[PDB]
């Protein structure tokens, strides 16, 4: 199957909540550049024909790595929605 | 009750002309009622096949009439029987009404004889419907042959006696779907009717009297009869069928060859030298393989494609009109405006693609140019026509192009031009032009194959000859059938065809096992014993004894109880041969299969379900007008329909976004899909709405009737859903 | 420590038995199958690749005076086996031109500089009175099975590419027979058996076969990441 | 096309197809790289088929990476009719489907086509492979059974290696006592008397002869052809001298290597018996309970691989001689002949009424047929245990004993189209000549079955629509509803042979209890089953063993019938069946799930099905039975035409008119 | 009150779902008079409109979920620090 | 076809286990190379193994030994797992002696040292001696190839000795999988990857290389022809 799904289902009260977390993390992990990541020092997803997944093949897979460590926080009403978007763009360039 | 000639092959059209429908255009029987209407009744005995009916909705409704059955002066089906005088059977036959049948004692055709006498005091015979056991005196009539019970197709299955009725109709209906093969072949084990089918269907061409042959083209045959006639028979050269198959004739005689009346001059489309050739005789090994012949899949030796056995020609037909229009007349010409010189290299000076040129999907077949739409604008343009060199208007490209899917090489054209020399061109039709394109279509993974016994199967893997089971001599098998398709489907007849085909392969002979007067097991065995003294009698002499692998299998064989121990390997291998099975070595390890395996010749054929009609792939393309969901066209296919049940599927998962895509960005919501594809070229994620198309339309479309439909917030409050 | 006796038995160009004896327990399979699997595929040879007929412009044609359609002539042309007598020729265009009442054999091709048609009695076509057959077939050298649709070889615009069965190896069988020799019973008499069309002899093929294998073992030369 | 080399993870689909599906994506990727300056050049490169360069393909597969597509097949009966796979570029023009999910879609490889859809959004993609990926939907939502279980050849392989031989103990080779049987019965074994695997009561000579220390040794021995996989030898695996076969310890390591935990792997297998779809079904289910989801995935592909690989080499075909007619057939038919001849004169003398003769002929052949059926499997089981027919039949591979009896014994009693079965039965089997009449006799019922299958294809989701129309409302919206209500699931059923008590069958209780929520704490056998835990499968089996010793007869379990949260159901009241084995996640569209899982099996209800309609629509029955309006006492009458029953209490009475045919229940 | 499947189905609170049966004019009219509101309760109702599924992902219990990296998490801590005036 | 020279990548971990991947190969050579190499690795790879044992006072393979926890069978089973290496190809056989008493866990180191013999397996558990337990034993290690059962070789040192199954092949298990890999326009290329397990005498790589070297050298056997022909 997919790496450590059992661990991801356990992370969430709702099966479907995992999906939304993964998706919404994937979206920002594409939108505000790709440097949004929490895990990019050493061994993070890779590909073939070179080794080249360190920039931008599969954002959703990335999110599943990232969520597989305690680095990310997920929850109902964490931060006001609007300063969420203002602070993300403001902190990271690539536009 | 009129319908296109099902002429896939000779047998296909013959079955079709001999159908019987219950759904009359006057309103006889309708699709709702079934239960007792469809069942087989005692009277169908000898009159209507209990097998021929098709699967699905039309069971029992459409059913073909028996072989010997025929219709008398009134619309009654009338089967033959022959009279028996006390206990003496006559050579005199009476076709009997269904009701008239019931007046008498009719005995069964498998009843022993001595010239004219019954033999067994204990006789099988039918009174009206019931199965009755009877004495020789009581017998009043007897059947003519077991063939008079079933249809023509059902009567081409050789060991039907060993086949379940259910998978027997699948054999019967599939022979219809047999596609004519260029390297066509008659079955290694026939029933007998296979020269009578290519007679009565006029596929082939037979000498009218005794005489000699004077000329043989591939185009025509010419013969000199006794009566003095010299007749010229022209051949059907490469005629297209109604469903794409290639129906041509091939001359099978030489100049100076004498012939007898009724002798064959040319084979039909699926005729091998006077025999019905629906498929080919392959060397089949029936055994599992590395999950490649799963459920009903098939595995193929690449030797078939090399030998080009499973190749079949197919010809499509493309057509355009040079219609006449308000804008001005359209013209079949070569100078199309916005075309690269490379795109015209194969069009003749008139714009028609030249004969013998390979055409790929998107090339030009016939060039057509039509004037720019929206009209002839009289007030201003009419002056320009006199000002500027008249006929210097504008003309666009409306040619004909090989559709998605494919074509082949152009083989024939047809111009029906004005000055109409015997043609009925429609009003406003100026000319019409046709181009025929052809394809040698080899067997490919995905095509469909089946025997006569009802064994559906798609080719799932084409192994190279190197790595697939072979005999001790380096002969590989050709087809690998999974034995897990035999027990559920009670059709042991294919197993006998294999055994009898195994003996016929080393004896160099073919067999006719009449339908119910068939080959019995002892007969088959002794032909196999006759075979093995050639399969192996020779290998002793060439200097080769038994293989260390052959003895390792005979070890497990006697442990499995297939050979009786203590004998010599030779006597055991012959015991093991007679049971149809032989030692088989995996071709990729050279290690023997650890038990014996039955192989032989089986008659297998190529069905009308190939993979050119079948595969489609749509990214983007045309969209309809009143409904915006999409459709195929210039170089684009249509979408697949995502039905209501497929909506219940995604609802049963959490695929809320996936489902809305299916209903919004896929084809229906214009703003949504445009944003969806533009954002894909960006590298972005696709945003859902916005608002959905269905929601805004259902408002205004309700709004067309005087219904005030508002949209509300969480607290009841007005929400404008039209985006400012 | 054995040194197996390698006896050879030849029957013309077609059939050849190669015996290797005595071998270690179960090496009949270990040597006689990977050579089988190589003889069948990677042995090179010759095959007809493209044809062009007088007045014929596609494979789906009929030629007046000729019994066989252009398709049956092509099917008859795949059996043409041709030896190159000089391993510098990659291609030879054979020409056949015949008329009158004749059974055109493969014999009837015109002779070429260094080419031997191994197949002289192969039946090409049957021509009646006034039948004209004029054509140019091209044989190339290649390896394996390559359809007409993959290579698309055409000299002239009317040519019709033909499927290419290069491998000049018909069937291959090996026999592992028990040979007592001296001390031991369970020794293998690996004798493997080779049929070929004449373009290359069975011996010629076996030697290229072991040499293909040998060369494949050298691929475990140097390890990497 | 079957894709046996695909992972359950995966599906294969052609190149030209993948290129067109992701064409807008691909254009971008050719613009990522030096392949094209911009999309307008990227478009022109991909028009015609002969042009696609090697580097273009590298970009396509690079676009695909991780992304899944959805596959669909025609009658979309339950939700697993659509599953997601990763695409794999394959040669050819067909989609390639993993064999383990030919279960979910009712697909075999005889011409069936499938659909293939791309999900576009990161959202659409996420839910496609968190929820819809095949390698996550291993257990059906209808029953907690596993649905991605070994099919046709996988079973037939794993059983053919996990099996044992028996042989000629011609002389009663007793080793249990004699030590002279240690060497000197092996004397006779290395003489011409005893076979390597026979009854020596404690050991077979094989057990003594070969004794392996490694399993690695054991198969190294097998590789050198001194013992087969289904011979019995001693092996020492995990600190125990196991007398077993190398095949069955091989199987063990196969499971043991798939899931990294050798120790669990040993513990959840039963290598003392051959492997058959049920045992493998339980193994798949036990593995997913104890070891997780993705390990069970790797387990299934592994089972699929050795199952396939051992299937081919083991060499099992169907020759005509493999359908062996027992000697018992001609014997039983001679009896059957004579006893039918007895019936003929007993009727011809006037002792048997014209009816009682008929009933007694049918009684005969129905006995004769069932007798020769068991007389076939007796032959197989005692003389040819490895017969392919018999192996396929008793494994989960392929075969119904009903079917085998028709190839080897005889097809039994056919029916008239009316319903009266014929007097003469079909004496022949398929292995020998079936006569012309016996075949025309047979076709009468042959089409009535083909027709009944046709009249269920006509309206496929008919049941499913109406249940969807009633239930689409129903979702899981709350963790719980405060309701202290519940349903008592009865473990016994009263009136069957009498008005007594009787344990409901195993499946039934199991179907009503697996994965619910207790409503109350239940202390039974030193076990406090605390209120509001999700009782598991083992839990349910304990309550069966509990009520088997008569300690309870009902259970408090929270149910949807007694849920309170309005427009859906709460987590607790509903059971414990997502596709997984874990509790229901909030937002599970249980409504459609319940509809499909009821409607899909409706395709297997003969015409049964009308009954099912008759319950779902509150409707009047045909032979309706009166219920008692009053709880009272029974009294019956013997009136000439028409009896009646009074139901009476100390307070008041009520009479119920009873037609003459109406047979009652209460004495 | 016990009713059969179709009857229980054909009688719903929502008119959107009701318009999916065979006499739509009657239910459109009956609801247009009483100014009926259609709470987007069920699936069928919510699919006739092109609007998102109220299950799975579209469950209001899950729809509004937020995710933050620990780097930008403490970056909101500083959105309340400049709120002190002067 | 030449410039597709197959890359031979190797994962190696110690001296027991090693995966060896060879890719890309021409259609159907993954099996053509992997199975003839596995058939070589399992049989004709050379090594050592215990072939015969003699115990103090034990007269059959089935007896039980007072003062010793293990049955005579599990000691010989423990001896089959003993891996040893001769360091000088002049040793044709070594009879190892083990003598120990009292309560002790006799390890494979408790054999007495011999001049050119390396016990690769010093911590092997041979036997557990109880109070008053006397164990005195001489086992015979020979050079050989493959797996050879007890009744085939029948090795004799003393009249009470008991021949033992011979696991010569210093190769525990070998399995290869031939996978499809893609190079440009072709999907159907073979990716031969084989696993090798060994007892420590030789590393997996050394075994594979000795294996290909046996095969190479066997191809050289089609070089000394003769003459005949068959017909009757
Ligand atoms: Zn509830």
């Amino acid at each position: 199957a997919e790496p450590g799904i059992d661990k991801l289902f356990g992370m969430v009260d709702s099966k479907y909540r995992l999906t939304v977390v993964v998706a919404k993390r994937a979206q920002q992990l594409l939108r505000h550049g790709f440097k949004n990541t929490v895990l990019e020092p050493e061994e993070r997803p890779k590909m073939q024909t070179l080794e080249g997944l360190f920039d931008d093949p599969n954002a959703v897979t990335w999110a599943m790595k990232e969520l597989l460590t305690g680095r990310l926080v997920f929850g109902e009403n964490l931060v006001p929605e609007d300063r969420l978007q203002k602070e993300m763009e403001r902190l990271y360039p690539v536009e | 009750l009129s319908q296109f000639k099902d002429e896939t092959n000779p047998l296909s059209s013959l079955r079709h002309k001999r159908r019987i429908s219950a759904l009359g255009p006057g309103g006889l029987t309708r699709e709702r009622a079934g239960f007792d209407v469809r069942d087989v009744h005692r009277t169908h005995y000898g009159r209507i096949c209990p097998v021929e009916t098709p699967e699905g909705a039309n069971i029992g409704l459409i059913t073909s009439l028996a072989a010997y059955a025929r219709v008398d002066e009134l619309g009654f089906i009338r089967t033959p029987y022959r009279r028996v005088v006390g206990g003496v059977v006559t050579d005199e036959v009476v076709y009997m009404t269904a009701t008239e049948e019931d007046r008498y004692t009719i005995a069964q055709a498998n009843t022993p004889l001595e010239g004219n006498r019954i033999a067994a005091e204990r006789v099988v015979a039918r009174r009206k419907g019931e199965p009755v056991i009877v004495s020789p005196e009581e017998v009043e009539f007897m059947d003519v042959s077991p063939k008079q019970v079933f249809s023509v197709n059902t009567n081409l299955i050789p060991f039907l006696e060993h086949d379940d009725a259910n998978r027997a109709l699948m054999g019967s209906n599939m022979q219809t779907q047999a596609v004519p093969l260029i390297r066509a072949q008659a079955p290694v084990v026939m029933t007998g009717l296979e020269e009578r089918v290519v007679r009565d269907s006029l596929a082939a061409l037979y000498a009218e009297e005794d005489g000699e042959v004077a000329k043989v083209d591939g185009n025509r045959i010419v013969v000199r009869y006794e009566d003095g006639r010299l007749v010229e028979y022209p051949l059907r050269r490469f005629y297209r069928s109604n469903q794409g198959t290639a129906l041509d004739q091939r001359p099978r005689v030489v100049v100076g060859q004498r012939v007898r009346k009724g002798d064959l001059l040319a084979d039909g489309p699926a005729s091998e030298n006077g025999f019905l050739a629906l498929g080919q005789n392959v060397l089949v090994a029936i055994m599992p393989f590395d999950g490649y012949n799963f459920e009903d899949a098939i595995v193929i030796s690449e030797e078939l494609l090399k030998r080009d056995f499973y190749t079949s020609i197919h010809i499509e037909r493309y057509e355009i009109e040079a219609r006449d229009t308000k804008l001005g007349p359209e013209r079949i010409t070569r100078d199309i405006p916005h075309l690269s010189e490379a795109a015209l290299r194969d069009l003749d000076e008139e714009g028609v693609v030249r004969i013998g040129a390979e055409v790929k999907p998107g090339d030009i077949l016939v060039g057509r140019t039509s004037f720019k739409g929206e009209s002839e604008p009289t007030p201003e343009e009419r002056l320009l026509r006199s000002i500027f060199g008249e006929k210097a208007r504008d003309v666009k490209d409306t040619s004909l192009r090989v559709p998605p899917g494919e074509g082949g090489i152009v083989v024939r054209t047809v111009r029906l031009r004005r000055g109409d020399p015997g043609v009925e061109l429609k009003p406003g039709v100026r000319e019409v032009v046709r181009v025929y394109v052809a394809q040698k279509r080899k067997l490919q993974v995905g095509d469909k194959l089946a025997n006569r016994h009802g064994n559906k199967g798609v080719v799932a893997k084409i192994l190279p000859v190197e790595d697939m089971p072979h005999l001790p001599d380096g002969t590989p098998v050709d087809v690998i059938l999974n034995p897990l398709g035999v027990p559920s489907r009670m059709n042991l007849g294919q197993i006998l065809e294999t055994h009898l085909g195994l003996a016929g392969y080393f004896l160099g002979q073919r067999y006719i096992s009449p339908i119910f007067d068939g080959a019995k097991e002892p007969e088959i065995k002794e032909l196999l014993a006759q075979a093995f003294e050639v399969y192996f009698g020779k290998r002793k002499g060439e200097g080769f004894g038994v293989d260390k692998r052959e003895v390792e299998v005979l070890r497990r064989a006697e442990k499995l109880g297939l050979v009786t121990p203590g004998k010599t390997p030779e006597e055991q291998l012959k015991e093991l041969f007679l049971q149809g099975k032989v030692v088989l070595y995996d071709g990729r390890t050279g290690e023997p299969i650890e038990g014996p395996i039955v192989v032989g010749q089986m008659f297998i054929m190529k069905l009308y379900h190939m993979v050119e009609d079948k595969m489609h792939a749509r990214s983007t393309g045309p969209y309809s007008l009143i409904t915006q969901q999409p459709l195929g066209g210039k170089a684009q296919f249509g979408g697949q329909r995502f039905g209501e049940m497929e909506v219940w599927a995604l609802e049963a998962y959490g695929a809320a976004h996936t489902l809305q895509e299916m209903l919004t960005l896929k084809s229906d919501d214009i703003e949504g899909r445009n944003a969806a594809y533009e954002a894909i070229i960006k590298g972005e994620d696709v945003p859902e709405p916005s608002v959905p198309e269905s929601f805004r339309v259902l408002v205004k479309e309700l709004q067309a009737l005087a219904l005030d439909v508002q949209t509300l917030d969480e607290k009841d409050n007005p929400v404008d859903i039209f985006e400012g | 420590l054995k040194a197996p006796v390698f006896t050879v038995r030849t029957q013309g160009r077609e059939y050849g038995e190669f015996v290797l004896e005595p071998l270690e327990r179960g090496f009949g399979v270990t040597l006689g199958n990977p050579l089988r699997r190589i003889l069948l595929s990677s042995i090179p040879g010759t095959a007809v690749t493209s044809v062009y007929i007088e007045d014929v412009l596609h494979e789906f044609s009929t030629i007046p005076g000729v019994k066989e359609d252009v398709v049956e002539i092509i099917l008859n042309l795949k059996e043409l086996v041709v030896r190159f007598l000089n391993p510098s020729l990659q291609t030879v265009t054979l020409l056949l031109k015949a008329e009158g009442p004749k059974e055109v054999k493969a014999r009837d091709f015109l002779p070429v500089a260094d080419v031997e048609i191994m197949n002289p009695d192969l039946h090409i076509a049957t021509l009646e009175e006034g039948g004209r057959l004029n054509m140019e077939v091209r044989v190339d050298r290649g390896v394996g099975y390559v359809p007409a649709e993959k290579h698309g070889i055409k000299d002239r615009i009317n040519a019709i590419p033909v499927d290419a069965v290069f491998s000049p190896v018909r069937r291959v069988a090996f026999q592992v027979e028990d040979t007592r020799l001296g001390q031991r019973t369970d020794l293998d008499k690996l004798t493997l058996r080779i049929w070929t069309d004449g373009s290359v002899t069975p011996l010629e093929a076996l030697n290229q076969a072991v040499e293909i294998l040998r060369e494949h073992l050298t691929y475990f030369s140097n390890p990497q990441a | 096309v079957v894709g046996p080399q695909l992972k359950l993870h995966q599906c294969g689909l052609p190149k030209r197809m993948a290129l067109e599906l992701f064409k807008p994506f691909l254009l971008k990727k050719m613009e990522e790289k030096g392949i094209a300056p911009n999309v307008k050049a990227a478009r022109r490169m991909l028009e015609r088929q002969r042009d696609i360069k090697d580097e273009v393909w590298d970009a396509l597969e690079e676009v695909i990476h991780g992304k899944v597509v959805l596959l669909n097949r025609a009658p979309t009966l339950h939700r697993l009719g659509i599953q997601a796979f990763q695409p794999v570029l394959v040669e050819g023009q067909s989609i390639q489907l993993h064999p383990l999910v030919c279960e979910a879609f009712n697909a075999d490889f005889d011409g069936d086509q499938m659909a293939v859809h791309v999900p576009l959004s990161s959202f659409a993609q996420a839910e496609a492979r968190i929820q819809m990926l095949s390698a996550h939907n291993l257990l059906s939502p209808a029953s907690g059974e596993p649905l991605a279980k070994p099919s046709r050849d996988i079973i037939l392989g794993l059983y053919y290696i996990t099996q044992v031989r028996k042989e000629k103990k011609g002389a009663g080779l007793e080793f249990a006592t004699p030590e002279e049987a240690l060497a000197a019965h092996e004397r006779g074994e290395v003489a011409l008397n005893a076979p390597i695997k026979v009854a020596g009561r404690e050991t077979s000579v094989g057990r003594l002869k070969y004794v392996f220390a490694n399993p690695d040794e054991a198969l190294l021995a097998v590789a050198h052809g001194i013992v087969d996989l289904q011979d019995v030898v001693t092996v020492r695996y995990m600190g125990k001298r196991l007398e077993t076969s190398p095949g069955r310890i091989l199987f063990a390591r196969i499971v043991a290597e798939a899931v990294e935990d050798e120790k669990v792997a040993w513990e959840l297998i039963q290598l003392d018996v051959p492997q058959e779809k049920n045992s493998l079904k339980d193994l798949v289910y036990q593995a997913f309970l104890r070891l997780g989801m993705e390990k069970t995935a790797r387990l299934l592909d592994a089972l699929k691989y050795y199952g396939f690989t051992f299937s081919t080499t083991s060499g099992i075909t169907i020759g005509i001689d493999d359908a062996v007619i027992p000697e018992e057939k001609k014997q039983y038919l001679e009896e059957a002949d004579r006893k039918l001849l007895q019936i003929e004169q007993a009727y011809e003398m006037g002792f048997l009424t014209d009816r009682e003769r008929y009933d007694q002929i049918l009684q005969l052949w129905t006995e004769t047929t069932e007798k020769v059926t068991q007389a076939v499997f007796k032959n197989f089981e005692e003389n040819y245990p490895f017969n392919p027919l018999y192996v396929m039949a008793q494994s989960g591979a392929r075969g119904n004993p009903q079917q085998i009896r028709q190839l080897c014994g005889l097809r039994g009693l056919m029916q008239k189209p009316s319903g009266e079965t014929f007097e003469v039965p079909v004496r022949s089997s398929f292995r020998e000549g079936l006569t012309v009449l016996e075949y025309f006799i047979s076709s009468h019922g042959a089409r009535k079955g083909g027709a009944d299958t046709a009249l269920r294809t006509a309206d496929s989701g008919y049941l499913t629509r109406k249940l969807v129309d009633v239930t689409h409302e129903i979702v899981v919206r709350e963790a719980d509803c405060g309701t202290t209500n519940y349903i008592s699931v009865p473990l016994f059923q009263p009136d069957e042979v009498t008005r007594s008590l009787r344990l409901r069958k195993r499946a039934d209780i199991e179907a009503g209890l697996y994965g619910r929520v207790l409503a109350r704490e239940v202390e039974v056998l030193g076990v406090r089953l605390e209120e509001g835990r999700y009782l598991s499968m083992d839990d349910v089996h304990l309550l069966i063993k509990a009520a088997e010793a008569g300690e309870i007869q009902e259970v408090p379990v929270r149910s949807p019938l007694t849920c309170q949260t309005r427009y859906g159901v709460c987590q607790k009241c509903y059971g414990y069946d997502l596709s997984m084995a874990r509790p229901v996640s909030i937002g599970e569209a249980v409504g459609i799930v319940a509809a499909q899982s009821i409607g899909e099996p409706g395709t297997q209800l003969t015409m049964g099905l009308p009954r099912v309609i008759e319950l779902f629509e509150a409707r009047r029955p045909k032979a309706k039975a009166v219920i008692s309006e009053i709880d009272g006492v029974v009294r019956i009458e013997e009136t000439e035409e028409k009896l009646s029953v009074f139901v009476e209490s100390e307070g008041f009475s009520k009479e119920y008119k009873l037609p003459k045919e109406a047979r009652l229940l209460v004495k | 009150l016990l009713m059969g499947v179709t009857k229980s189905a054909l009688s719903t609170k929502s008119w959107l779902s009701a318009a999916s049966f065979q006499n739509t004019t009657h239910v459109l009219t009956e609801a247009a008079i009483a100014g009926k509101k259609d709470e987007l309760i069920g699936l069928k109702e919510n699919v006739i409109l092109g609007r998102l599924i109220p299950a799975g992902t579209g469950s209001d219990f899950v729809r509004f979920t937020q995710v933050v990296d620990q780097k930008t998490l403490k970056a909101i801590e500083e959105a309340r620090k400049e709120a002190v005036e002067a």
